Formats: structure tokens, C-alpha cells, sequence
RNA sequence: UGCCUGGCGGCCGUAGCGCGGUGGUCCCACCUGACCCCAUGCCGAACUCAGAAGUGAAACGCCGUAGCGCCGAUGGUAGUGUGGGGUCUCCCCAUGCGAGAGUAGGGAACUGCCAGGCA
RNA sequence: CCUCCUAAAGAGUAACGGAGGAGCACGAAGGUUGGCUAAUCCUGGUCGGACAUCAGGAGGUUAGUGCAAUGGCAUAAGCCAGCUUGACUGCGAGCGUGACGGCGCGAGCAGGUGCGAAAGCAGGUCAUAGUGAUCCGGUGGUUCUGAAUGGAAGGGCCAUCGCUCAACGGAUAAAAGGUACUCCGGGGAUAACAGGCUGAUACCGCCCAAGAGUUCAUAUCGACGGCGGUGUUUGGCACCUCGAUGUCGGCUCAUCACAUCCUGGGGCUGAAGUAGGUCCCAAGGGUAUGGCUGUUCGCCAUUUAAAGUGGUACGCGAGCUGG
RNA sequence: CCGACUUACCAACCCGAUGCAAACUGCGAAUACCGGAGAAUGUUAUCACGGGAGACACACGGCGGGUGCUAACGUCCGUCGUGAAGAGGGAAACAACCCAGACCGCCAGCUAAGGUCCCAAAGUCAUGGUUAAGUGGGAAACGAUGUGGGAAGGCCCAGACAGCGUCGAGUCGGCCUGCGCGGAAGAUGUAACGGGGCUAAACCAUGCACCGAAGCUGCGGCAGCGACGCGCGUUGUUGGGUAGGGGAGCGUUCUGUAAGCCUG
RNA sequence: UUUUGUAUAAUGGGUCAGCGACUUAUAUUCUGUAGCAAGGUUAACCGAAUAGGGGAGCCGAAGGGAAACCGAGUCUUAACU
């Protein structure tokens, strides 16, 4: 299963491990959508940010 | 007007240099400290200002044991 | 193979104390003497030696017993990472982590190697 | 320089933050072997008492550690004795800690040594303070060098000595002040004025009601305490201005606030009247002259219905004065 | 020489209860940190060495603290964010807050924070409540039959409660809670919603629309870096910047090329 | 311009025109580029000679050690695992 990745909120401002988490999920911008493998690694990945990511599922 | 305080020592940098798994080489300090609060195991020895440092290379290996409950570190070579 | 005893370990209080038993064949202990070996800042008390008449009194081991020590959930509480909010000296919400204390309760350790006594 | 805390459970971490220590000691107080175990109290006991030493028990480190604090310490690192010099020389895998100079820890190797029957342990001390770079020079060793050559001098190398260079990374071997006679470069990086932020302090409200008030908390006053408001004194801060934001007081001219001095309206009164007290409303207008002093203020004299309190760059020097 | 009753009595130890601690700890997190392993992702983001620096006045905001009065737009640390060196939208205006990182062009579209009665773009939107104070749109202890909600009582047609046995229906005051009220005085001028105005155009809850940025998307263009192919194509991605580093150019005067070339 | 920060009521400029501030020499290191390469290069000077001559020198191909000295080793140490 892979899963898709929107990132919904902007970078600026946010804490270097969560930036540092965007760049692990390979997340550009506001509204880049990325395509991942729906693994623990990801999805703990995606917990981190969770605020500012959404995941269709 | 004045303070008689103002003083204070240099920190001394004690502490654990090598944690708990790490791989060490023979000679590496385990552990800076006032007295024995860590104690030295096997692969270990006790330097005069209570240093711990591996005398064989091995991963740090801490352990509580013996009928004081005390803190020992030894190497796993 | 069981029971007892000694030595050496694992383990380090669920294992320690107390309190009530209980054991001398063997083992252990006290014990018996000391020109000796060795010993006492005095003393054979200890250490040491030569012993085996006596006693388990003490100690020691074993057994029983919660009055303690000790261990200890569940749940709740406190705190707290991240995000968000308020009336922002302090709090609250979402999510994750989640004590300490206390409570119920547990609890009179368990176990390896070798040696010896007995059955 | 050392120890603790601040320091946010790795390290590190500031303040004219909170507390203490060091500038040594020790040939044993070091090494090792063997042995030993504390404070404190209870009971009994010549002198002997609260406390000496003795005996037993309770207790279990609440002691001890050459000296601060912290961390250690019973296998003691604490206490005693024997023998001793490892408080050794050359080195050193590896590691810690530093910007660096440095500083620290270190098994193991070589030589030679001590203690132990032996395993072993010992390269100072329970650990962390007890310190000073380089230069210059001194002393001992060492033919390394030796300005024609042999020597020597001097230099090097190894060991070691001389600093409260304490402003302790140490300008010089060698050093105090005055300036209102002043001067330059700079700074609103930094004070004095005013503004600002703040509101401890100040001033003004209010809450509680001990009590005073013959009796009666609340007419009037309000102990012990509590909560605010103003920007308003004394301050705090250092944000604006140091290529200039003229300053106390007076004079002239003001303007606003109201926490009201007078006059106006009113409630309560411990308000008979007169005249007060207190609180509420009210900012229309009004609201002394002199003596002294630079004064503001204040005291004093004599007025007045009253001689208000504040804000305005402590209003007003491109308006005056200049005490 | 002693003793014995005796206390407004003051009382250690010990025992049981109760708190408090930066320099207390028989306990002890979250985080953080160190190490190992494994994916994915990331323009090597890492380390070393060498050429060139600049910088060593920081500021505010959040969190943890010392100091100060848990005063200061105060001061001193830690840590993150932003400003510095960052435009755009929001917070009336407002470096440092919220949203968001501007390569260029567009009279396209979607959103963020924040908004939608008029100034002024978008709901005079829907449903259910609350407030009557212009509360909203400044201020505490404390005061009060304001008003809404909830749980539970006392007493009551064996007549309660109030007024005068009578009288025929409820009454009484604590509790918890929502929103209001007083407490509430300042200086040029309303002047403590940005204004108008508002009884919702306030507040609470729920929901769906829409507006809204230089964010995102669309279309066209330029450049850097890197791939993958053959200096070209295709494709990924990047392009806010002070100090400062690196790269590449324009133009000016003069020398050669030039006794050439242009020029009455 | 200076700053944490300036519409700032901080600084500077009345305006225009012209002039006005990272240079030059020598040494040294690094980078680029060109020549030659275990070599490279000459200085003064000679030469009318941008030539040619001039290799005095300089840098490099070896280091270690304070030095004597040894040398792909050397120093340290009586000697190095
Ligand atoms: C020269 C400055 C003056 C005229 C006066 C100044 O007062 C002082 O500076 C007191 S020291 C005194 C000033 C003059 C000049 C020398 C001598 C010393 N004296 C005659 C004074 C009152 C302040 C204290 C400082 C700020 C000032 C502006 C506003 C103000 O009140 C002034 C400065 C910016 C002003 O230019
Ligand atoms: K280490
Ligand atoms: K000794
Ligand atoms: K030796
Ligand atoms: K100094
Ligand atoms: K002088
Ligand atoms: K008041
Ligand atoms: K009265
Ligand atoms: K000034
Ligand atoms: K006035
Ligand atoms: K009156
Ligand atoms: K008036
Ligand atoms: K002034
Ligand atoms: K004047
Ligand atoms: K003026
Ligand atoms: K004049
Ligand atoms: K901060
Ligand atoms: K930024
Ligand atoms: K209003
Ligand atoms: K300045
Ligand atoms: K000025
Ligand atoms: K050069
Ligand atoms: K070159
Ligand atoms: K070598
Ligand atoms: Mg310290
Ligand atoms: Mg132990
Ligand atoms: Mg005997
Ligand atoms: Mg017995
Ligand atoms: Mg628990
Ligand atoms: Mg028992
Ligand atoms: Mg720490
Ligand atoms: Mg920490
Ligand atoms: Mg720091
Ligand atoms: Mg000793
Ligand atoms: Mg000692
Ligand atoms: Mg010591
Ligand atoms: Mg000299
Ligand atoms: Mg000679
Ligand atoms: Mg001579
Ligand atoms: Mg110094
Ligand atoms: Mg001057
Ligand atoms: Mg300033
Ligand atoms: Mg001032
Ligand atoms: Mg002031
Ligand atoms: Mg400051
Ligand atoms: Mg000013
Ligand atoms: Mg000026
Ligand atoms: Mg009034
Ligand atoms: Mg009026
Ligand atoms: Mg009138
Ligand atoms: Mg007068
Ligand atoms: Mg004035
Ligand atoms: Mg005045
Ligand atoms: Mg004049
Ligand atoms: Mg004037
Ligand atoms: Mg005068
Ligand atoms: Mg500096
Ligand atoms: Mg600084
Ligand atoms: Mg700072
Ligand atoms: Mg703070
Ligand atoms: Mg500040
Ligand atoms: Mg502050
Ligand atoms: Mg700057
Ligand atoms: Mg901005
Ligand atoms: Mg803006
Ligand atoms: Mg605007
Ligand atoms: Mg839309
Ligand atoms: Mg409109
Ligand atoms: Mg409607
Ligand atoms: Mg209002
Ligand atoms: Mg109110
Ligand atoms: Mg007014
Ligand atoms: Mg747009
Ligand atoms: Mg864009
Ligand atoms: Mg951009
Ligand atoms: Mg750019
Ligand atoms: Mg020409
Ligand atoms: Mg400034
Ligand atoms: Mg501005
Ligand atoms: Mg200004
Ligand atoms: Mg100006
Ligand atoms: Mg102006
Ligand atoms: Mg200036
Ligand atoms: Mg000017
Ligand atoms: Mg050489």
C-alpha cells in the first residue's frame, strides 16, 4: 500500500525536526501532494507533522 | 554596594563519554566522576581520579549488581 | 531419587528483621588444654596450634508465624513532547508519553556446582 | 584556582546572582602485607561531675576522611601495625577536555625496585583547589657545537633554580596626581533636563471591622490586614535627543482636568437656631497684597466669598528678566 | 545531710498525624542527548583540507529560569521563532505577533490568517440559545431580590409564604453554573469598537456559502543547479536578501590592429 | 548614513556642472592560464640588438635530529612490543 501526502500549512516558523521531517517525507510546499510507501517509518513521519500534512487513505 | 559571593570553578566536564552499547577501543574513558558512583566491571578499570576506562575493546555494557545495588560498567569484548 | 550438613557461586529484602518452635549420628558451633608453631600496644578474647570429655546454652541451620521492613497492580491524579486556545503571575483543549504517593493485593525467597552424613 | 546551587535529568551555559573554600600539608599522612570497624545513647562502676577511662547492651556509620563543598568510601578510600621508597627512569595503544598555549585519564612494553607464601599490588596521597607562559640569567651533567687549527669562551641538549609577573594568557627592568585655563576625536553605544516604559514609593479611592465615640463599629474616626485608581512625588530603566531638545525662580500671557477653595444643588449628622462635621452632584464664573529669602515653598502681617489641587517640555528665554 | 508534694509552667527523645525546600532525596517522568539497526526522502544535506571573508552593539515574541516588585519596550542565561538581512495578506495605524517566504509578466482561478451592515472585497446566511449593560467596545477585592440554566432540600389544601383565627397556592434560601450590574476620577477634542452605525451588525453553539496574500494553481517568459539522453533537447528542481564570498558583463579614455575604415 | 530598530522630531545634502576615495612598487602565498618538466629559470651584465649570450644564483627532485650525524629513513631510549 502507498499512501498520498498533502502538505496543508507553511514551513516558516515550525521547529527544525519538523522541517527536517517535511524534507524526510520529500514535501516542497503548501499543496505538494507526494506518493510513499505506507510503512511505520512513514507513518510515524507523518505523526510528527500531522498538523500541518494530510493523508488520503 | 558589594557581594562577598561572585565565585565559582570551572565545570569539570565529568559525566558518561560512552554510553550504554557503544563500541569501544581498549584505553577509551567510560565515564568521568567524583568517587565511585559507577563502579568498574569486567574489561574495566578504575583510573586515579575514578576515571573508568575500557581496557579491551568491546561494547559498554552498565549493569546493577551485587548485594549494595551498585552501578557497575564492564566491556563485552 | 529423597532428607540433613558444609564449602563456593547466581541473585541482592517477595530474599531482611522480629517472634514461636526445632536439630547434634554426621557436619557445624561452642568446647578442652597450650613447653610447642604463631599471637595479645594487657589478656590463648581474637589470631594460632595440640585435641575430642561435654553441650546444643549461645551461635548457626531448618520450620512455623504478618507485628514490621520489603514488593505491588488496576483506576485516578501530577507532570510533560507536539499542535492549538484562554480571563495568560496561571491554566485549558486535541494527541502522544505518563509518574510519585496511596489502594487492593503479594510476601516467611528461589536457584547452580562440589563434598560429606543418613534413608 | 576549587566545590555546591542557579543550570531547564548528557556536556556546556550569564549577572556587581545565592553560599563556601585554595595559593598547602605529608618520607608518612606515600607503597604494600596482615589485621581492625564508627557516632550516639542506656544500664553498672574509685576519685569522676553532663562529658575522661572501664564493663555490658542498644544502635548500625546518624562516625571517620590533614584542610571547603560535592561525589565517593566496609573488598573500606575510615582505624592500627610490620616491612619499605613505585613520591621509580625510559616509553605508551587508546581516550577525555580545551580556539590555542595547554591540562587530564591510561592499560600495556623495557629496565631496575618494594611489599606479599602466592594471585598480585605499587609511576605518590579517596577524587576534584594548593598555581605562573615566554624572555633573561643561575647551578649540575653532557666534547652535541667550538668563526685558521688544537683548545677555550659562548651556544645547544638533559636535569634543576629565580615571579602575590595576584590586573594571576604574565604591556616596561623601572611610574603618582591636577585642570573651572583647558583641548581634539567620538557616543544619545553612556549620565545630568524634559519625554517614554514602569508604578516599588507617592498621592487618591475602596473592602473587612478590632475598637474610640455616655450607651451605640459604620454622625465622626478606623487598629490588624485586604483590593484598586491616578501618573502625581521619590525612584527604577537607559528607548528618543550629545553634527545642542536652553535649565531654577520671577515677569507677561495663558489653556485644560476635577480629586471643588468660594459661590449653586443635595443626603446623613453625635443637624435646636446660629454655625459646623461628613458624603454626593456641580468646572459657569471667581479664586489676596505685603515683610523676609534667588527662591518655588515656608513662616509672618493684614485682607478675602474664597485665597483650590493638578496637567500643559516641573506651560511660557526665536516673549522679557538673570537673583 | 537530705527529701516530698507541687506547678499560668517551659519541655528534648520517641510515637502518631500536617505541610514546606535552588544549594533536601529511601522515588521519578515527558523531552533532550549518546550509540546501534532498518526503510523512504533530501541538488552531499556530512566530514576533511585549502583560497576569500564578514562578525564578536543584537532586538522582540514563545517556553524554562536568575535578578528586579513573577515592575519595566528592565536586566542576565538557556532554548525555539521572527526581525536583523524578508516584501506580500491580517492585527485601524504597528521591524520583532498571526498567515505566508516576492525570478518576470497576466484585467484568470483556489485558498491562509483574518473576515463578509456602510466606509470596504464577501452572509443584513441558516438553526438553537444568552445579554439589555452600547455589556460587547479598559479596571480588583468586594457589594446586589439583574437575568438564564442545572442538581438537591425545608415547609405546604392536617391551609404553607406575605398581608389583615382568616386566606386558598405555592412559598423559602442555600448549592453549582452562563451572561450582565455597581465598584470605575485627568488633564488640547468625541477620544477605552478605526469610524458610521449596531439590540445584532454582540456573545455562545452548530452548519454551509463566499471574500481574502507577491501562498497554491493556470498560461506565457527568463535564469541557476542536477540528472537522463544526444553545445543542443527532454525532464526534476531552484531563483527574498545586509555584511560578505563566488560568477558574468556594460560603458569611458588611451595603444596596437589602422598610411585601414567612416567623415564637408 | 548609522543602527536592535528611523517617515522619524537622529546624520548629511540649497541646486546644477566639473573634479573627488582600494593605487603603485617590491616580496610572499594560493588560484587560473601558458611554457618546459626531474627538472624549471636565469640576475647584473654583454649585446644597437624585446634577439642572442650570461646558469652567478634561486626553487625543486629527502628526510630525520638541537646538533655532530645518519639517511628512505631518522630521532627518541640502555633498548624499543
Ligand atoms: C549646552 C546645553 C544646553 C544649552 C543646556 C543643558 O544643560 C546642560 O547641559 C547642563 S551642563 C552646562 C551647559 C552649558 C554649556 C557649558 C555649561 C555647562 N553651560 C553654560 C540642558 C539644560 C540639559 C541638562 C541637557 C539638554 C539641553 C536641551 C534641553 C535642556 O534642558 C538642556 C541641552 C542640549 C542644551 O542645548
Ligand atoms: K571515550
Ligand atoms: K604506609
Ligand atoms: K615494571
Ligand atoms: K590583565
Ligand atoms: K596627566
Ligand atoms: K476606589
Ligand atoms: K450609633
Ligand atoms: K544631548
Ligand atoms: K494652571
Ligand atoms: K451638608
Ligand atoms: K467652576
Ligand atoms: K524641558
Ligand atoms: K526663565
Ligand atoms: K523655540
Ligand atoms: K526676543
Ligand atoms: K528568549
Ligand atoms: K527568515
Ligand atoms: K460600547
Ligand atoms: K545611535
Ligand atoms: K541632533
Ligand atoms: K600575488
Ligand atoms: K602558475
Ligand atoms: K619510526
Ligand atoms: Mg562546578
Ligand atoms: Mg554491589
Ligand atoms: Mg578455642
Ligand atoms: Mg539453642
Ligand atoms: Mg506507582
Ligand atoms: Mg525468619
Ligand atoms: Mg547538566
Ligand atoms: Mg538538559
Ligand atoms: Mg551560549
Ligand atoms: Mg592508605
Ligand atoms: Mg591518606
Ligand atoms: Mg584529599
Ligand atoms: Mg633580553
Ligand atoms: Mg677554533
Ligand atoms: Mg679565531
Ligand atoms: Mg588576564
Ligand atoms: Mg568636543
Ligand atoms: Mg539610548
Ligand atoms: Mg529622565
Ligand atoms: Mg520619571
Ligand atoms: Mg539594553
Ligand atoms: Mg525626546
Ligand atoms: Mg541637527
Ligand atoms: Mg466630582
Ligand atoms: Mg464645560
Ligand atoms: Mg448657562
Ligand atoms: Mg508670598
Ligand atoms: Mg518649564
Ligand atoms: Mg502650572
Ligand atoms: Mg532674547
Ligand atoms: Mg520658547
Ligand atoms: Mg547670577
Ligand atoms: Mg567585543
Ligand atoms: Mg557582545
Ligand atoms: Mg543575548
Ligand atoms: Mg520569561
Ligand atoms: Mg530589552
Ligand atoms: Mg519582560
Ligand atoms: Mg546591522
Ligand atoms: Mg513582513
Ligand atoms: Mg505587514
Ligand atoms: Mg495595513
Ligand atoms: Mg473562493
Ligand atoms: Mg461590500
Ligand atoms: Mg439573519
Ligand atoms: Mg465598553
Ligand atoms: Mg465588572
Ligand atoms: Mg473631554
Ligand atoms: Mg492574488
Ligand atoms: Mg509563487
Ligand atoms: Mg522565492
Ligand atoms: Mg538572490
Ligand atoms: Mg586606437
Ligand atoms: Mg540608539
Ligand atoms: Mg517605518
Ligand atoms: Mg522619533
Ligand atoms: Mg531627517
Ligand atoms: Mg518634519
Ligand atoms: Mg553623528
Ligand atoms: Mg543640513
Ligand atoms: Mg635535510
Amino acid at each position: 500500500k502507498t499512501i498520498k501526502i498533502t502538505q496543508t500549512r507553511s514551513a516558516i516558523g515550525r521547529l527544525p525536526k519538523h522541517k527536517a521531517t517535511l524534507l524526510g517525507l520529500g514535501l516542497r510546499r503548501i499543496g505538494h501532494t507526494v506518493e510513499r510507501e505506507d510503512t511505520p517509518a512513514i507513518r510515524g513521519m507523518i505523526n510528527a507533522v500531522s498538523f500541518m500534512v494530510k493523508v488520503e487513505e | 554596594g558589594s557581594t562577598r559571593n561572585g565565585r565559582d570553578s570551572e565545570a569539570k566536564r565529568l559525566g558518561v563519554k560512552r554510553f550504554g552499547g557503544e563500541s569501544v577501543l581498549a584505553g577509551s574513558i567510560i565515564v568521568r566522576q567524583r568517587g565511585t558512583k559507577f563502579h568498574a566491571g569486567a574489561n574495566v578499570g578504575c583510573g586515579r581520579d575514578h576515571t573508568l576506562f575500557a581496557k579491551a575493546d568491546g561494547k559498554v555494557k552498565f549493569e546493577v549488581k551485587g548485594p549494595k545495588n551498585r552501578k557497575f560498567i564492564s566491556i563485552e569484548a
